């Protein structure tokens, strides 16, 4: 393939995943304070309970904005 | 918690001060009227004075109910 593709899709994806980490962390925080189930963590899987937010306004606003 | 507090308040107990002179036996063995020797301050009833806690619990429960309701 060459030109931004010689190494391969897997290698470039792994390299770029490190630059995606801060966005994932901020998204996870935002999801946690709003509806947490929207943006689960990679480690998070079934059998995990999403403690609902205390404020319960971030979720309302998220739904309202999306709609 | 609120319902259990109400149930506790339902029970009525007549707290009579031993230092007084009112004896509950003559209060019980008496028809309507029927002047009986005693003093009103001798007989008293215990009460659930947990009132402010009731107000705060009611406020928080109402807030939770409102958010759930519009949700």
């Amino acid at each position: 393939r060459t030109g931004l593709a010689e190494d391969g899709a897997k290698s470039v994806y792994e390299r770029l995943k490190n630059d995606r980490a801060p966005y994932e962390t901020r998204a996870q925080n935002c999801a946690q304070y709003t509806i947490p189930s929207l943006f689960p963590k990679d480690s998070d899987n079934a059998s995990t309970d999403y403690q609902t937010p205390w404020q319960a306004v971030g979720a309302r606003g998220l739904n309202n904005l999306a709609s | 918690a609120i319902v259990k507090m109400s149930m506790i308040s339902s029970k009525v107990i007549g707290l009579v001060n031993p230092a007084g002179i009112t004896q509950p036996r003559r209060l019980t063995k008496a028809q309507t009227g029927d002047f009986v020797t005693g003093r009103p301050e001798d007989i008293s009833f215990l009460q659930l004075e947990k009132q402010a806690d009731f107000t705060v619990a009611k406020a928080v429960s109402d807030a939770i109910e409102a958010r759930l309701s519009f949700a």
